RNA sequence: GCGGUGCGCCGCGACCGGCUCCGGGACGGCUGGGAAGGCCCGGCGGGGAAGGUGGCCCGGGGGCCCCGGGUGUUACAGCCCA
RNA sequence: UGGUAAGCAGAACUGGCGCUGCGGGAUGAACCGAACGCCGGGUUAAGGCGCCCGAUGCCGACGCUCAUCAGACCCCAGAAAA
RNA sequence: GCGCCGGAGCCUCGGUUGGCCUCGGAUAGCCGGUCCCCCGCCGGGGUCCGGUGCGGAGAGCCCUUCGUCCCGGGAAACGGGGCGGCCGGAAAGGGGGCCGCCCUCUCGCCCGUCACGCACCGCACGUUCGUGGGGAACCUGGCGCUAAACCAUUCGUAGACGAC
């Protein structure tokens, strides 16, 4: 009952609008790999856009004023926050269902993570229209832990490759173990095929 | 790098719209994003049709761009597209999807009980194929 | 309307939160950047401001008007008796920052260090590290201690050593020694952890950490002066004598 | 043995933007995401099942804590498989985003 | 409008063997392998004929500024081939009025020390791109011969030792001092 | 005129009503591209009032039938002569389209004039629509479809049906 | 048994009427007594060019098969008109 | 009509606000729709329908546009010559 | 008088009503195989073979459950079920997978037999996670644990008072 969404190659607001609506309908959404989330328009526009956000601070006491969260996760958390009634209890009870991560931590590294193709950069931008990485935007505006996230991400890509090498290695020993046995799973295969589960 | 091309006489599967799940043959390209199409042997009348609703196949058949329905019907039946379609893996998994949707509640029970035994007898052999993977290192 | 005559702003907004330091002992916020080329070394020490006196040396800088002339420089004496290494803490490098992975303390911890773990030492039965001490003199404990070092030379990246001051050797009133994580900066993590385990219950004198004619960063708490007005705290202008409600404030 | 009800979320009330009509609720039935698919669910009985502190009598059993507000799916809301439902008590806003059970008990197949 | 098709063939020489993984072309021949990625450009790179004697770049339904990218890819692969058959040589010459510019090379060609420019004491250590070999040629008073495969790298590193020798806070029409790119050619000729 | 949906071509004939001086007034025909016959008959009076001393009061409409296509299954090249008001001045245009239907080319023209010049259908007067032979069609956007051996792929197939899963487990393919 | 009235509380069904919003069938009218189109064989006859088929000529792609020009009215495709 | 203009001053006609809630214009005395007993169902107006926020989650149609100051809806809330 | 491990129940807070255990990612390109040369300590690069409106498909897959008895036919004997170890797991460490046995059956899974079980007489909160979370005490057997904080006093590196 928990959506694990991948952030790689998703558009920032497009994903937020689809996460926020699920989360208001009592759905626990985990958005993972938020450095992968990308923003439409060239980098320098989006850097300016976020630098213009930093400049906005409560003149008389900035410690009260707009908290400028640097982490790609906490940037993504805040754009979802801006698409919720977060001053009411249903909008605060919402945000708690949303759980946002830089990279991909334990629970959601050994779990199949979904994709939102109506919030997905290749589907939704023309391939001549330039875009920005929320990883790079975050790094160059005060996010410190880009290279720590990147080395711990490169670690689990090698660790998940071993799993896939092993998962292919079963699937060959399935396809071969179907080819051996087809004389005595014949009457079972036939009736999966008359109801179109194989054909 | 492309293999399928919008060409005069390419057979294209119509994905959606009024003629969803039929083969139309591109007679003439009208516009940037619209083609004159005819399917005389699949009961699609001569008409305009946008490229957005048609998934073009690897069946091209020779007739001219101006050719009237009579000479699209000939080249269709000559090539025998309606059988070459049904042979294709594309069209085999279309009819699988059809059969699965039309699966009755009793028809669903019979394939629940079928799958179950069909999956046991593999998962025995996967376990036996994998003891032969262990044994050959000792 | 505008500031008539432009003067610069009184006091820095850098150290804005002008409060009692929550710590009495100067925290090292940043340790030096380690490169695995170097040999292992402690990067910080823990001294005591004894006092302050003159020096006379001959300056050696060519071109200056004080070249091969004697000067009189002010100097501080920081009494720094050798610190006892009583533990090692490993840090895993994480995307939420840098997390403490595992602490291993020494077998025999001196009552100078023990005092730090109590507010009322007099009232206490002094039980700290009496069930932990038992891990070092049974086979079943030594095993799981060496599996902590093994686990720590795998995952952990920043090794810091725990060293407490040897308070008995100072003329001060107190006996409760100052514990401090001192980062070991050196070679590979393996070499760094074999070395710190080798130094566990050892004196580290100051010549092993520092050397002569070395520029170092001194960290401490400023000499406390209590509740002060803006003229003392910020060094703002004193207002005119004819001020009614007080001349020692910001107008 | 198995589940005999379809998973509906009480999404909110039939509302304007600055006016809500609490007498009608807006259900989001799982799977149906068009006005086409919601033809099945019209006239179906739907329960907001919750549990309170005090043991209330249970028909065909001994008193449990579990309670119901019995509703009826009235018609298709909007364009995207949302459905209006009307309950014998206006649903509490406690249940916004919580599970209600659209039943197949008023069958037409 | 949208042009249905614009395309352009590169007639590659027999000395060279080009291949392509997607639209990342590789060009190898006499004096090394050059690779240039075109993942940004969005074209159909097709390699046709047995023994692969021409590269063909198509752009389907390209607007005016996307048709501009057809020849620019063609021109890079031409420059990638000249850079492997013949190589790139940027004979560039030190101009000075009074103070002779002492050009000495370090790091077996990788770094250039520039001394005595407008009689300045500051010495300018300008590195070359990875794969450019700078030298001082023979029977030439003032000459830097830059040599590499990739035109992009040889030229960028020629611009580095030109923009290093910039006269600050003077009329640059009287003060024509500095090391300027004097000749763009090929190492071994046609 | 609001160019609502696909236009129809209407043959509207109308005459100034029979005075004692003019018992048999001449009939005037027009090609009115309008959504329906009720606004076709309005647009008739707009143009005929600009050309003749003829108002709907001093006149009647004698026939208002839709002219249908006599080749709606043949792709043809339509050259449309325009008269539209810009923000600053009024301008003549010649414009080329490639449809099956005359009304559809003039429909395709009203959309285009809006797209390129922000001309609302009230600004535009269509003065001449003509089916042209390929060799007499100057605008190059229409000529590029005068190809017996026409051959293009559908390169970057931006998938629609983006909310059928909404949550899928596979990055969608755009090489078909 | 019938007539009248009510249910302790919580529920269900049925048919009838009112108002509704939808769905599915089937019938007919009108038109330029729709326009196009399907099928008879592109009917005997004459006609035009092109987004030009074959054939031919040219340029080279493949182990003789295929494309890019040129010529041009049916050919080893069709198209428009009388 | 006076005034460079003004959320300025002064008239004509009609409609408003004042005396008036209500849907829309984020927010407004007057703009837009529409005027009100207390309710159930149905349907609309003006406005809308990514998310806040009910409603496009249609495989909507055709274009146009890249901005290192984009643009984005009567009154209306910011720009010209060039 | 409390921590770890092992009956009979009381409240109180509620939501839920099968699991998916993981390539990286490309998009004018993919995916899976593969024998053959190459480097690599079995991982890569090629080659060729298929698949590609993804069928080694999330238009997906896995689990699918009235229960029991007797007796057959497949399927299983490398199986199933619980006891001593071998071999795995840091970004916010977990329920895995192995060979060995003390081990219990030839039941489970798929057909087909033999019929039986409140058949509660048309009817709602049924069916799960769940020996859930939290708080009190009632019994009981092991294994065990014997602290500190605060005040007061003191200091003066501190201090309006607290604090330090």
């Amino acid at each position: 009952q928990v959506l694990v969404l991948d952030g790689r190659g998703h558009l920032l607001g497009r994903l937020a609008a689809i996460v926020a609506k699920q989360v208001l309908l009592g759905r626990k959404v985990v958005v993972v790999r938020c450095e992968g989330i990308n923003i439409s328009g060239n980098f320098y526009r989006n850097k300016l856009k976020y630098l213009a956000f930093l400049r906005k601070r409560m003149n008389t006491n900035p410690s009260r004023g707009p908290y400028h969260f640097r982490a790609p996760s906490r940037i993504f958390w805040r754009t979802v926050r801006g698409m919720l009634p977060h001053k009411t209890k249903r909008g605060q009870a919402a945000l708690d269902r949303l759980k946002v991560f830089d990279g991909i931590p334990p629970p959601y590294d050994k779990k199949k993570r979904m994709v939102v193709p109506a919030a997905l950069k290749v589907v939704r931008l023309k391939p001549t229209r330039k875009f920005a990485y929320l990883g790079r935007l975050a790094h160059e505006v005060g996010w410190k832990y880009q290279a720590v996230t990147a080395t711990l991400e490169e670690k689990r890509k090698e660790k998940a490759k071993i799993h896939y090498r092993k998962k292919k290695q079963i699937m060959r020993l399935r396809k071969q173990a179907e080819k051996n046995v087809e004389k005595k799973i014949s009457k079972f295969t036939e009736v999966l095929k008359t109801h179109g589960l194989l054909v | 790098v492309f293999r399928r091309f919008v060409e005069v006489g390419r057979v294209a599967y119509v994905s959606f719209g009024p003629h969803a799940g039929k083969l139309v043959a591109i007679v003439d390209v009208i516009d940037q994003n619209r083609a004159l199409v005819d399917g005389p042997c699949t009961r699609v009348r001569r008409q305009a049709m946008p490229f957005k609703c048609m998934q073009l196949t690897d069946f091209i058949l020779k007739f001219p761009h101006s050719a009237r329905q009579k000479y699209v019907r000939k080249a269709w039946e000559k090539a025998d597209i309606n059988t070459k379609w049904a042979a294709t893996r594309w069209a085999k998994k279309i009819e699988a999807r059809e059969r699965k949707a039309k699966m009755t509640d009793f028809d669903r029970y019979k394939v629940m009980k079928a799958k179950k035994m069909r999956n046991r007898i593999i998962k025995n052999e996967v376990k036996k194929l994998q003891r032969a993977a262990l044994l050959k290192a000792s | 309307s505008h500031r008539k005559f432009s003067a610069p702003r009184h006091g820095s907004l850098g150290f804005l939160p002008r409060k009692r330091s929550s710590r009495h002992r100067g925290k090292v916020k940043s340790f030096p950047k380690d490169d695995p080329s170097k040999p292992v070394h402690l990067t910080a020490f823990l001294g005591y401001k004894a006092g302050m006196t003159h020096i006379v040396r001959e300056v050696d800088r060519p071109g200056s008007k004080v070249n091969k002339k004697e000067v009189v420089e002010a100097v501080t004496i920081v009494e720094t008796p050798p610190m006892v290494v009583v533990g090692i803490v490993g840090y895993v490098e994480t995307p939420r920052g840098l997390r403490t992975f595992k602490t291993v303390f020494a077998e025999h911890i001196s009552d100078e260090c023990k005092r730090r773990f109590y507010k009322n030492w007099h009232k206490s039965k002094k039980k700290a590290f009496t069930k932990y001490c038992k891990k070092w003199q049974d086979d079943a404990g030594k095993r799981q201690l060496d599996k902590d070092f093994s686990s720590m030379k795998k995952y952990c990246q920043v090794i810091r050593v725990l060293a407490h001051t040897q308070m008995r050797l100072l003329p001060l009133r107190q006996k409760k020694a100052h514990l401090m994580e001192i980062q070991v900066n050196g070679g590979t993590v393996a070499e760094k952890l074999d070395w710190a385990r080798e130094r566990l219950e050892q004196q580290v004198p100051v010549s092993q950490v520092f050397g002569q004619d070395e520029m170092i960063d001194v960290i401490g708490v400023t000499k406390g002066k209590g509740y002060k007005g803006v003229t003392s705290r910020w060094h703002t202008k004193k207002l005119p004598r004819k001020t009614h409600r007080g001349l020692r404030k910001v107008a | 043995s198995g589940r005999l009800w379809c998973k509906a979320i009480f999404a909110g009330y039939k509302r304007g933007l600055r006016n809500q009509r609490e007498h009608t609720a807006l259900l989001k039935i799982e799977g149906v995401y068009a006005r086409d698919e919601t033809e099945f669910y019209l006239g179906k009985r739907c329960a907001y099942v919750y549990k309170a502190k005090n043991n209330t009598v249970t028909p065909g059993g001994k008193p449990n804590k579990t309670r119901v507000i019995w509703g009826k799916v009235t018609r298709a809301h909007g364009n995207s498989g949302m459905v209006r439902a009307k309950f014998r008590s206006n649903l509490p806003a406690k249940a916004i985003g919580h599970r209600i059970r659209v039943m197949l008990y008023p069958s037409r197949i | 409008m949208k042009t249905i098709l614009s395309n352009q063939t590169v007639d590659i020489p027999e000395n060279v063997d080009i291949s392509l993984k997607g639209r990342t072309v590789i060009v190898k021949g006499p004096r090394g392998t050059l690779r240039r990625d075109f993942n940004h450009i969005n074209v159909e790179l097709s390699l046709l004929g047995k023994k692969k004697k021409r590269l063909r770049v198509d752009k389907w339904w390209g607007n005016r500024k996307e048709l501009a990218t057809v020849r620019t890819i063609c021109s890079h692969v031409q420059n990638m081939i000249k850079g492997v058959t013949l190589g790139f040589r940027y004979k560039m010459r030190s101009v000075y009025a009074h103070f002779p510019i002492n050009v000495v090379i370090q790091e077996n060609g990788s770094l250039v020390e520039i001394r005595n420019f407008l009689g300045e004491k500051y010495i300018r250590r300008v590195r070359m791109r990875p794969g450019v070999a700078c030298s001082v040629s023979q029977a030439q008073k003032d000459e830097l011969v830059l040599e590499g495969n990739d035109i992009e790298l040889v030229s960028n590193s020629a611009a580095l030792i030109q923009q290093a020798t910039t006269v600050k806070n003077k009329d640059i029409r009287k003060f024509l001092d500095g090391i300027y790119v004097s000749e763009k050619g090929t190492v071994q000729q046609a | 005129t609001k160019a609502s949906g696909t236009l129809r071509e209407y043959k509207v004939v109308g005459r100034c009503l029979p005075t004692s001086k003019s018992p048999a007034p001449p009939l005037y025909r027009m090609r009115i591209f309008a959504p329906n016959h009720v606004v076709a008959k309005s647009r008739f009076w707009y143009f005929v009032l600009e050309l003749k001393k003829m108002k709907k009061s001093s006149g009647e409409i004698v026939y208002c039938g839709q002219v249908f296509e006599k080749s709606p299954l043949r792709v043809k090249n339509f050259g449309i002569w325009l008269r539209y008001d810009s923000r600053s001045g009024t301008h003549n245009m010649y414009h080329e389209y490639r449809d099956l239907i005359m009304a559809s080319a003039v429909t395709q023209c009203y959309r285009d004039m809006g797209a390129r010049h922000r001309a609302r259908a009230h600004s535009i007067q269509v003065m001449k629509v003509e089916e042209m032979a390929a060799a007499r069609c100057p605008r190059p956007a229409v000529k590029q479809f005068h190809d017996s051996r026409i051959r293009f792929p559908l390169p970057h197939r931006v998938l629609r049906r983006q909310h059928k899963p909404r949550f899928t487990a596979k990055r969608p393919n755009t090489f078909f």
